[PDB]
């Protein structure tokens, strides 16, 4: 993708007055999320469906069992989360031209709601690991079949790292929310 | 007394041990056992006659 | 594609006087449409025809049934819609160099017409979901055959999200149209 | 391709005095031609030969029948047309440095000739639609064989759209030519 | 490739005093050569070896007959020619920092020598057309075999166009050389 | 990846007062690590799983034995290491806006800890060479099978070079740490 | 790769006082090495292992014989050589901030040592041509097998050209070294 547009908008948007915790949070989001997803995370999930195999002769069972095992790719969930988290910080661009601290409070509450929602959704969608085997009982596959996953360790490491970074961003959001009181 | 369905082989040009699969193992086991029985019957009869005539 | 050209043109074109609703609409179009299509939407629809399979031995039936099931790809419809929606906002450059509030009224009317037209066209072309099976009765395929689709859940999520964002942009256009009176 | 060089040259070249019709024409060429070809049109024609199949066992018949059915790809014809149409507007860069309205007349006449020539050539090369079947009787194929085309509806839509945009640019060129008298 | 570096160097190098014929030549080289090779010419020659087939069962005969039929690709010859032709115009950058009309004469003579050499080399390497069949009698292929070429008409059009543009640049170089006298 | 964002941040962050050893270290980091990984290292590890083969008929054994032999790719470990090592130098951007030498001490200690940790982790994860054969005894593979690796010499050269550069950066970090005393 | 980073660094680094021979050398390195490798050389070596075939039925013999025949790709050796040769010219950036002619002498000595070392290493690694056949006697291949190479003439031309350019750069380095005396 064209991350440079998002980076230019973020450069134009960080001209807002912020506290210490908000700048620590922005440093964590810029370093540990955007730079890793935009460089490292794309190539891991490139041959996920080309390398996904099942032990059957049934046409169309690979597509069915891959869509049942990975309804949404990890990398696209993370890109969507990154885009959504920065929305309260990107509404400053729109709010600045009207004016030429209530907005700051609204930004903080909405950013905490987004961070907690995405972290809980990541926990329920995926979990903590990606196994190397899958058991599939969907149509057109006959009864139960077994399918094999591509790079299941390099995606478990990615899941654990992303969960840790998201937990750090949630703790910093709760710290700043307590600060405002 | 039996023909197993699986066989483990480690002969050149095979790389370490490999698994191979036999065709019709049960029928061959049945044939083996039956032929053993028939041959035993014949041996028994021949020994009978040997001891009948022999001294 | 080269989205930076369109972004530079949009940067040169947003120098027009606008109301609150028009800037809320421009924020929604920039964030929820352009950044998602230009980063996330391209890779979902990359192996749509490579992974599309039918249960037959007939040469040429895959091409016929894929063209019957997906006459136009979702991602290209969305890119065309994004380009067309920003046209009334891109005619400001020509109007400004010509002049170097009637135009604003015409822009609002045309933008509402474009948004409603594209939303209704999206409803009639695709619907609300992408099923995982297709029934095909076109030539050269024999009578009826069955075909299987690639990633049918990650495209249903995309359809629902795009429909929601388009409905938000239509409601904001109707709000501003009522404002002008 | 590197469209940014062409865009920089076009930005340096639009500093020439123009009438209303010339700026309407430049708006149409920038929006409806360059942005669509550089973003949307490349991916449609990406797997045209990989997905083109014929019902035969003869080696080399796919290459022969694809070259007979599509002598020149649509996307490359459109890119060449876009490059050639902007040449009279790019000769202003060379013509300006000498002085550091006859040229304007020459530009208008040459642009009209180029637009009409490319439109007629597009009509004779392709037509109005791309069928989904082809009948091939070239060597090394035995007598007559049948071949099947990839994405024949999404290329018919593209053909019709491009023909409409080219007709709009021709009508605007004739309007300005009548204006000059 | 990264054509933007070459374009920046060309921008820095065209600050040299030139005549009318030299600017007409630079306009022709910028438009008809660099923009076409950097956008159109790369994709034509992308699947030249993947789509090249021979009627044999011999391993390694495809590689041998493709290397015998196309010793050097057209697109790489043209890129090398484009790079070499602009060298006399790129030595102005080095000559300017030393000086801060004999150089102009040396540039003109060397540019004519390069243009004529590359045009004659293009005539001897390729010719005027790319046939759709090839006859191959190299090892490991058995006696004579027949091989089939991918896109043989879209490469003949490219050859003829490039030969015409090179002839135009040679005639302009001879015009300026006669001018200097 | 989009290395230009990281390079812009590094350019904005090198405005901090540094000693001789710190600038020698930054020169080694810029030259011997970032330029080599971002240009050379990506293409070596591109067809690692496409070219990885095992001598078996068991479906899913290639995926299992590739994930057992290469749990994490070398190139992604190096990219993560490059990103993490520059974090203490990227916290200067955040620390500058608050103030408008204790930070310098903290940066030096943390950078030494990161360098030594990544070097030891690289030694334990990979070793000193990449062999051309692998022995695999994981499920679904039957007992022990043998698998073959793609480009095992060009990855051993890369491993040795990266280990040497990391050792140079560790020795320079220890030199500066001794300097501070 | 991201050659623009290296180009920006080279632009910032050429602000050092230089002699005539040093600028002739920098012109040769910029034109005949960087522009050719970054545009032309990447695509020649793209399908080197996909198109490399051996006459055998043994799994894993293609990987073994390709790694024995091409231990390191030509293009990566040339990119590494280009990066290393410009290091003495990139240490001026570090030396300038310290100083704000002995360095010039050290730069010349080290640049000559690097050029001669890389030229001799290129002679010993590859030679003067790339044959179209290879004889392989490594494991797991049975006794001696024969393998076939992809594009063996377009890589011989590249080898000869690179050897000629490297010899020119070595002669210029020896000329300047004799100049200093």
């Amino acid at each position: 993708g064209e991350w440079t547009i998002l980076e230019r908008l973020l450069e134009a948007a960080v001209q807002q007055h912020s506290t210490m915790i908000g700048r620590i949070l922005l440093t964590v989001v810029v370093i540990f999320r955007i730079l890793i997803v935009a460089i490292v995370g794309e190539t891991v999930y490139d041959d996920e469906q080309t390398m996904f195999v099942c032990n059957t002769l049934q046409p169309g069972c690979n597509q069915a069992c891959y869509d049942r095992a990975f309804p949404i790719s990890h990398i696209r969930y993370w890109v969507f989360q990154i885009i959504m988290v920065c929305t309260p910080s990107l509404c400053f661009i729109t709010y600045s031209v009207h004016q030429s601290s209530r907005f700051y409070i609204i930004q903080v509450v909405f950013r905490n709601a987004l961070e907690i929602g995405f972290l809980v959704g990541q926990y329920f969608l995926y979990g903590f690991s990606v196994p190397g085997l899958y058991e599939c009982n969907r149509y057109p596959c006959i009864k139960e079949v077994e399918c094999y996953v591509s790079r299941p360790t390099e995606k478990t490491v990615f899941l654990v790292f992303m969960f840790a970074v998201s937990g750090i961003c949630v703790v910093l959001n709760l710290a700043e929310l307590n600060h405002l009181g | 007394f039996s023909v197993p369905g699986l066989y483990e082989c480690n002969r050149y040009p095979c790389i370490k041990e490999v698994e191979c699969y036999v065709s019709r193992p049960t029928e061959k086991t049945v044939f083996l056992v039956f032929m053993f029985a028939v041959s035993g019957i014949c041996v028994v009869l021949n020994l009978a006659e040997l001891n009948h005539l022999g001294w």
